[PDB]
């Protein structure tokens, strides 16, 4: 699997954030662990939070969880970020991942990410 | 006392289902009849408890699963099923789905299991 | 790291003896196999599974063998016992209308027999043939009386054989080989699960086996060690060879009461010129499939040999001929007209054969069994569809090898069907390392 | 089927473990080795069904527990397990090790009873 | 070893149940006499297993249960019992009470199962 990040960086104060993921290389609806996780300054690697790509459902860092949900597309195999509140503390480089983690097997694939400055 | 709720509602009669499970254990030619008997009691005993194992019901009277109710098993409120009909009635009245039903009960545990190979929590 | 996980319900298995029962769609077959079998009965084909058979070591063989014993004990037990009988005969030969071929075989017997009243006598006369009677010292006695009893088969119980399947018991499963040309040893990769072999017809027989199945590709040759003198050779041919037996004049059987409730049987009078029994098989279609059994044996023995087959070496009647059941009676026919041929890189045979009905079965001493008389005339026509050949010890001498009819157990009668069947115990739990960790 | 998966990587067949389990419950001296049969085939079942209990695994097809995997057990990948191995070959592979493996399973389950006497709520 | 246990207290008896456990499993006239033995032995197994199920004490060596101790049954202080006392001792001081005991847990287990059925998570 392939991993694109996407959306605008130049957010004002007052809107959302969006960002779309393209996956590339298997099906979002045949998995688990996509996943959303931010790089900035004060804080080295953040999780905000996962989709169920079988199921819709999904989980979020309870810090961040207030304001943010994470939705699939998977006519087009992508999946979406989307933070309401958002404020100047949300500068963040943003990344789209697959977490694989079960039984038998471990691994990660990242996508080289996107910045967004607020 | 045993089968004393065969006549009762569904609703009712499900509260003596432990009396009914405590029942179920308790000359050449005669011999072997008699082993023949006390062998098959033990062989279906031992087959309910399978089934229920396979479906993930284990050391319960009462279990819930995730199998939908079908409408076409049976098109019945819930208040006519427990309060207006006895175990007997129903039995009959759905004796055409058992294969159906256990079939998907154990498809159900199938799937619950792969869900379990997971350490992803699948939220 | 890694930690231990538990598994139940793992698809392996190992090798296992175990008891199989018999199932099948007056006759003892079929009273004994009363389970039914399935219409279409299902196999399931195991993609990329090696097994190993050994047709030798099969223990389903064993079990055939010991439960067919036991069929026939139990099938004489309720019937009419002779003791009776063994008492001192007065004989003659049978000399009016006989042909040359058939002087001697039968002797006409006297002896004074009891009624069901325990203070008279009868004078009973009857005919018997020269195999089942020996002299005393004319007076004769029944060839079994210095050995033991002898049981009159009921003539109601029919021993015709019928398709029985071998089925497995829950825990266990059949695995079948399918490999096309396989020799009963060795890896099988073709293979597939079962839980009742193919439909088997014990038929009894010694040196020609008779109504069994054909090989598909070529006639197959399947030994346990082909170059070692004393193991026996199984030959499974790809085309049958039809034989035609008979017995030729018109018996008539009469019956006298013994005791209380017990009838005895024998035959009154033969009537017509007498000639003997005899089976026929086409001898082109013999020399044929005699021809390409040779090219097979070329393939382990060389094709700069000369292969030769020559008749038994001698011993008792039921080892030394080809013995089989035709209508109920029992024939032992002289095979020296068909293993009498070498091979160096229309008409029928006849084989003449010889009847009895003091049989001693399945290679015992004593517990003999009376083969009822059978009224009218016989004829039967069976399929030969494998041989048991032995090669005469010898050396390397001048490269010429003889093979001969073997005398065999009966087991191999029935290893000739079963070679491609093995029985295994299934083991559920196993474990294997993962990831995971008991939640807590 | 039953054994379809015997060809089948470790990984793959585990996915159909039910029907291996459902198929294991299925003239004086014919009789006498019929019950012999039934009786041994249901000793057997009992056996397995008591080391499940014994381990902590009751009622369960596939169960987790606290034995650490013993590299001279077995040397391999995990994924070289799961993927290109069948249980059939893993079976020979580690046979030596069944015993160990079992006694070590039953040791550990003594010690989680052990720390469950503990109110402490074993921390 | 199995019973070896026999002589010492309550409490460190019950360091090892599985011994126990592990060893309750395993000519016409013989014959008949010996499938006897066995079917009766499988039997008393399963009709131990039976009441563990219907207690709520599945597949388990030690079970916390919510009958209260009677001072009738027996009167004795909690370290008196576990650690000056064999097993033996103790069922011959309340072998006049095993069944009522047994008939208080099979009660209890069913008002637990009353209670489930209420949905408000609440006893
Ligand atoms: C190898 O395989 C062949 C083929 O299966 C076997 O040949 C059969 O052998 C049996 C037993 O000897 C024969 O059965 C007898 O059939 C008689 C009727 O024959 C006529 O009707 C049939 C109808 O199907 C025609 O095919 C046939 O040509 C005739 O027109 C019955 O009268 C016999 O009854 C006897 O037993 C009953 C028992 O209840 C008594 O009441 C009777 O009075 C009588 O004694 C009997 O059923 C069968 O017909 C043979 N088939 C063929 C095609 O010939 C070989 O025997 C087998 N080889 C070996 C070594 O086993
Ligand atoms: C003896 O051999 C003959 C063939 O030479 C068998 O008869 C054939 O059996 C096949 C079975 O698939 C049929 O399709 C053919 O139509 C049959 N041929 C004829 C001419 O009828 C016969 O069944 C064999 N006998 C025994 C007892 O096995
Ligand atoms: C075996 O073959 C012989 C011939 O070799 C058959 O005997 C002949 O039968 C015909 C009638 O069909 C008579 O006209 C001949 O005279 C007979 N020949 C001899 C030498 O007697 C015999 O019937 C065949 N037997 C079987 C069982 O098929
Ligand atoms: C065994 O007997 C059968 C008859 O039951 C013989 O078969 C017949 O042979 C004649 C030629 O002589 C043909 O015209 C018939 O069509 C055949 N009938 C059948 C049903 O096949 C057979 O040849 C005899 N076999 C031997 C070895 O003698
Ligand atoms: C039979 O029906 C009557 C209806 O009034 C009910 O009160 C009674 O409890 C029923 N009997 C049983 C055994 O449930
Ligand atoms: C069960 O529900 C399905 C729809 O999910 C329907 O198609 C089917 O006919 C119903 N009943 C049976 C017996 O199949
Ligand atoms: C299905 O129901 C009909 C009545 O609607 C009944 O006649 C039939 O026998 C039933 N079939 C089965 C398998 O129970
Ligand atoms: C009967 O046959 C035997 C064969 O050995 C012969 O010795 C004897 O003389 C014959 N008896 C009569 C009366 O022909
Ligand atoms: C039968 O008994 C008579 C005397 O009643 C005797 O003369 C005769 O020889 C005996 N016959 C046989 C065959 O035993
Ligand atoms: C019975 O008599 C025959 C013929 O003389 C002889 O060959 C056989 O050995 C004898 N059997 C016994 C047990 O003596
Ligand atoms: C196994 O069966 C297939 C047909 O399904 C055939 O092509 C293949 O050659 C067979 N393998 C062997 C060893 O006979
Ligand atoms: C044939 O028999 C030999 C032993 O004589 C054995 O090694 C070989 O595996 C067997 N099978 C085949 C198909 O040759
Ligand atoms: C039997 O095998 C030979 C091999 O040379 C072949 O010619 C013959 O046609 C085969 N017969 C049958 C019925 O397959
Ligand atoms: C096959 O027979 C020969 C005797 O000629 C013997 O030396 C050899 O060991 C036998 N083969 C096997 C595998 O036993
Ligand atoms: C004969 O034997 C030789 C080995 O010496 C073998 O190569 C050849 O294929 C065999 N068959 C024929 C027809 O030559
Ligand atoms: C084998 O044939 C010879 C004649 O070549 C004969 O003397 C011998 O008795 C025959 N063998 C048997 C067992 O009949
Ligand atoms: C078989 O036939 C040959 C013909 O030469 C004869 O010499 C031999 O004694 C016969 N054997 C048997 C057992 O009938
Ligand atoms: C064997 O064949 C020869 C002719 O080559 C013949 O003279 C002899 O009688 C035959 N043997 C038998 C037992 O028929
Ligand atoms: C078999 O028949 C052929 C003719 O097709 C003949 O040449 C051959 O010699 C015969 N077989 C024997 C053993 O004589
Ligand atoms: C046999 O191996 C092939 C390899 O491509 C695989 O696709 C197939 O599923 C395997 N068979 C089984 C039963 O797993
Ligand atoms: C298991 O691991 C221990 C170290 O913890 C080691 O000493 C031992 O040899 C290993 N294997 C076996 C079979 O005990
Ligand atoms: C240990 O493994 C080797 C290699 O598979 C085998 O030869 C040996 O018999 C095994 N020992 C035990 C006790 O299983
Ligand atoms: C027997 O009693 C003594 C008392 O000091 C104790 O130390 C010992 O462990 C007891 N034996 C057993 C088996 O408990
Ligand atoms: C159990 O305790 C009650 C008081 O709470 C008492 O009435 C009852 O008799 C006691 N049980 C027995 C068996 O004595
Ligand atoms: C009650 O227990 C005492 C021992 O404390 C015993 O002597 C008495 O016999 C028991 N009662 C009955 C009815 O067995």
């Amino acid at each position: 699997v392939q991993l694109v990040e996407s959306g605008p960086g130049l957010v004002r104060p007052s809107e959302t954030l969006s960002l779309t993921c393209a996956v590339s290389g298997d099906s979002i609806s045949t998995n688990n662990g996509w996943s959303w996780i931010r790089q900035t300054p004060g804080k080295g690697l953040e999780w905000i939070g996962y989709i169920n790509g079988r199921s819709g459902s999904t989980r979020y860092n309870p810090s961040l969880q207030s304001r943010v949900t994470i939705s699939t597309d998977t006519s087009g195999n992508q999946f979406s970020l989307k933070v309401n509140s958002v404020t100047a503390a949300d500068t963040a480089k943003y990344y789209c991942a697959f977490f694989w983690s079960t039984y038998y097997k471990r691994f990660d694939v990242w996508g080289p990410g996107v910045r967004v400055t607020v | 006392g045993f089968l004393g709720a065969a006549g009762s509602t569904m609703g009712a009669a499900s509260m003596t289902l432990t009396v009914q499970a405590r029942n179920l254990l308790s000359d050449t030619h005669w011999g072997i009849k008699q082993l023949q008997a006390r062998v098959l009691a033990v062989e279906h005993y031992l087959r309910d408890q399978q089934l229920l194992g396979i479906w993930g019901c284990s050391g319960k009277l009462i279990c819930c699963t995730n199998v939908p109710w079908n409408s076409s098993w049976s098109n019945r409120n819930l208040s006519e099923i427990w309060d207006n009909m006895t175990w007997l009635q129903w039995d009959k009245e759905i004796s055409n789905y058992t294969q159906i039903i256990y079939g998907l009960l154990e498809e159900s545990q199938n799937q619950q299991e792969k869900n379990e190979q997971d350490l992803l929590e699948l939220d | 790291n890694l930690w231990v996980t538990v598994y139940y319900g793992v698809p392996v298995w190992k090798d296992a003896e175990t008891t199989l029962f018999c199932a099948s769609d007056h006759n003892v077959w079929a009273t004994h196999c009363c389970v039914p079998t399935d219409p279409n009965p299902q196999e399931i084909h195991l993609e990329n599974v090696t097994e190993e058979f050994n047709m030798w070591k099969n223990n389903m063989v064993e079990q055939m063998h010991t439960d067919i014993i036991s069929l026939w004990d139990q099938s004489l037990k309720p019937c009419v016992k002779l003791t009776p009988l063994c008492v001192t005969l007065q004989c003659t030969n049978v000399t009016n209308n006989i042909t040359d071929d058939m002087r001697g075989e039968l002797k006409n017997c006297s002896f004074n027999m009891t009624t069901e009243l325990r203070d008279k006598k009868q004078k009973v006369y009857s005919l018997f043939y020269r195999l089942d009677v020996v002299q005393i010292n004319k007076e004769y006695r029944l060839i079994n009386c210095n050995t033991s009893a002898i049981t009159q088969a009921c003539p109601k119980v029919s021993f015709e054989p019928i398709p029985i399947h071998y089925c497995a018991p829950a825990g266990f499963a059949i695995l079948k080989c399918k490999d096309k040309k396989f020799n009963g040893t060795g890896p099988c990769t073709n293979v597939s699960t079962v839980q009742c072999t193919h439909g088997i017809k014990p038929v009894v027989s010694t040196q020609l086996l008779l109504n069994g199945s054909l090989a598909e590709e070529e006639v197959i040759i399947r030994s346990e060690n082909i170059t070692n003198n004393a193991k026996n050779i199984l030959v499974q041919l790809n085309e049958s060879v039809q034989i035609n037996c008979t017995r030729p004049n018109n018996n008539t059987v009469k019956s006298i009461r013994i005791g209380p409730g017990q009838w005895f049987y024998y035959t009154g009078d033969i009537i017509g010129d007498i000639r003997q029994a005899h089976c026929n098989v086409s001898k082109a279609t013999w020399n044929e499939t005699l021809g390409k059994v040779v090219k097979q044996l070329r393939k382990h023995f060389g094709n700069n040999t000369i292969i030769r087959f020559a008749n038994s070496s001698g011993g008792d009647l039921e080892v030394t001929t080809h013995s089989f059941n035709c209508g109920g009676e029992f024939f032992y026919c002289n095979t020296s007209g068909l293993f009498n041929s070498t091979w160096i890189s229309n008409d029928s045979i006849t084989l003449p054969c010889r009847i009895k009905q003091i049989i001693n079965m399945w290679q015992r001493i004593g517990q003999a069994m009376y083969a009822p008389p059978i009224q009218g005339v016989i004829r039967c026509v069976s399929n030969i569809t494998g041989l048991i050949l032995t090669r005469d010890g010898g050396s390397t001498n001048s490269t010429t090898e003889t093979f001969r009819p073997g005398g065999g157990d009966m087991r191999d009668n029935w290893r000739s069907e079963l070679y491609k069947y093995k029985v295994v115990k299934i083991e559920p739990l196993g474990v294997a390392p993962t990831r995971c960790k008991r939640r807590v």
